[PDB]
């Protein structure tokens, strides 16, 4: 089976050129063009780089013209991509995919991506590691609708992603919803999570949210009290 | 060579037949490909040159068209197809979202003031929760002392759940501690297709 | 050279060379023999370079190879051209 692996990603400060590796195996790597494509988080795809099998001709998008450059090592079956003059807008998920240069008996650069990797994440940001802040959100009279009460926890000012929230030591899953994180202008992330329960048991059941931030090794347990 | 798609969002159910249209700025003959994508996944190519079908792709997918106008047709819609679809010749298309269709769901509105610990931190975040609503399109407005507010609220909406096929949206209004202590009554008003009239949830500072 | 007729587009005017004059033909190949044979065949078929719609070719500065494509569709304006070229091939291969 055709196999492809991508590596050399993470979080990097602006102004540093990064080198990313794309290993390929299982096919005639010397006779198939390669492509690098990029997707911003939550946006559509965008073709970035392409190299043909000979290794002579390249092509890049104008948004990265002069700043990106791809090469390949046919002996080592590897593809190396260099990124320079990084900005916050380049933070995205990068894929390297093998092209199909044969369609019904012709050979060219058809721009068809046929096999893909798991995709790497590149975060061009200058923020540093910081633990999260947990704030409970307790029910009130106006937070009850027909015998249904909502509780939750807000996790604010953390970096980097991700943060995992559990309830009742993981025993509470019905009516639990975590909303996706939001980027702040201060370079820190924030998000909220909530849970809906019968209002009759508010005075009899304890609700506790556990917040885990692996990069900072932060484990915070906060109880929600009406 | 610019490309455009129609529509942007589509609603369908099991067994339906769905069509997507893709128009290019200038004639490109039959140089176009159709891709499928799922949330948190990798793009998988479906259709070559608007006509041929990649091996392993379900036979219920097909494409047609030429020149400047092209169309992707799915005869029978299966649960594994609710996704995003793209048409690409030079760049990608803007994306068509094939999405489940269900009955209208009445929104549930909740309101919470900022916590005292956040007040210790010096920031106030008033949250407005809109749970179990359908369709997604809802309008949220923030009123501070019965005055409309803008530019200080951020929303976060979660994708469709597989239990009740409903949506959830949390809107957070962010202010400084001093400003929060300056104003007394804070409200969020929601307007939705499932409401006869907009519903306003208001609380008073202690 | 091998010649085939089918319904696949491999060159576009917005991406490669639109040959209009035999002088411009020199940008399609790396060998004088291939250029001479191409011009030989096109003049044998009976194409008027400065009176009929052009044809498309790839420029030499690529490691792909040599390919040239002609439109002989049977609709629209090109219908008429389709006649001319048709007869051309009818007078060379003794069959078609
Ligand atoms: C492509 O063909 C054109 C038309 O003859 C030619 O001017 C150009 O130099 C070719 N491309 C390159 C990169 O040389």
């Amino acid at each position: 089976q055709v196999q492809l692996v991508e590596s050399g990603g993470g979080v990097v400060q602006p102004g540093r050129s990064l080198r990313l590796s794309c290993a390929a195996s299982g096919f005639t790597f010397s006779s198939s063009a390669m492509h690098w494509v990029r997707q911003a988080p939550g946006k559509g795809l965008e073709w970035v780089a392409v190299i043909w099998s000979d290794g002579s001709n390249e092509n890049y998008a104008d948004s990265v013209k002069g700043r990106f450059t791809i090469s390949r090592d046919n002996s080592k079956n590897t593809l190396y991509l260099q990124m320079s003059s990084l900005r916050a807008e380049d933070t995205a998920v990068y894929y390297c995919a093998t092209d199909k240069t044969y369609v019904s008996g012709y050979t060219s650069t058809w721009y068809y991506f046929n096999y893909w990797g798991q995709g790497t994440l590149v975060t061009v940001s200058g923020a540093s590691t910081k633990g999260p802040s947990v704030f409970p959100l307790a029910p009130s009279s106006k937070s009850t609708s027909g015998g249904t009460a909502a509780l939750g926890c807000l996790v604010k000012d953390y970096f980097p992603e991700p943060v995992t929230v559990s309830w009742n030591s993981g025993a509470l899953t019905s009516g639990v919803h975590t909303f996706p994180a939001v980027l702040q202008s201060s370079g820190l992330y924030s998000l909220s999570s909530v849970v809906t329960v019968p209002s009759s048991s508010l005075g009899t059941q304890t609700y506790i949210c556990n917040v885990n931030h692996k990069p900072s090794n932060t484990k915070v347990d906060k109880r929600v009290e009406p | 060579i610019q490309m455009t798609q129609s529509p942007s969002t589509l609603s369908a159910s099991v067994g339906d037949r769905v069509t997507i249209t893709c128009r290019a700025s200038q004639s490109i003959d039959n140089w176009l490909a159709w891709y499928q994508q799922k949330p948190g996944k990798a793009p998988k190519l479906l259709i070559y040159t608007a006509s041929r079908l990649e091996s392993g792709v379900p036979s219920r997918f097909s494409g047609s068209g030429s020149g400047t106008e092209f169309t992707l047709t799915i005869s029978s819609l299966q649960p594994d197809d609710f996704a995003t679809y793209y048409c690409q010749h030079r760049t990608f298309g803007q994306g068509t979202k094939v999405e489940i269709k269900r009955t209208v769901a009445a929104p549930s509105v909740f309101i919470f003031p900022p916590s005292d610990e956040q007040l210790k931190s010096g920031t106030a975040s008033v949250v407005c929760l809109l749970n179990n609503f359908y369709p997604r399109e809802a309008k949220v407005q923030w009123k501070v002392d019965n005055a409309l507010q803008s530019g200080n609220s951020q929303e976060s909406v979660t994708e469709q759940d597989s239990k009740d096929s409903t949506y959830s949206l949390s809107s957070t209004l962010t202010l400084s501690k001093a400003d929060y202590e300056k104003h007394k009554v804070y409200a969020c008003e929601v307007t939705h297709q499932g409401l006869s009239s907009p519903v306003t949830k208001s609380f008073n500072r202690g | 050279f091998k010649i085939s007729f089918d319904d696949i587009a491999v060159l576009l005017p917005e991406y490669d060379v639109i040959i209009q004059h035999p002088a411009d033909m020199s940008w399609c190949s790396k060998s004088d023999d291939q250029i001479w044979l191409s011009q030989w065949f096109m003049n044998a078929v009976g194409h008027d370079w400065y009176l009929d719609p052009p044809f498309l070719c790839r420029n030499r500065t690529k490691t792909e190879g040599f390919i040239f494509q002609v439109n002989t569709s049977k609709t629209g304006i090109n219908e008429n051209y389709a006649k001319k070229f048709k007869t051309g091939m009818h007078h060379l291969y003794r069959e078609y």
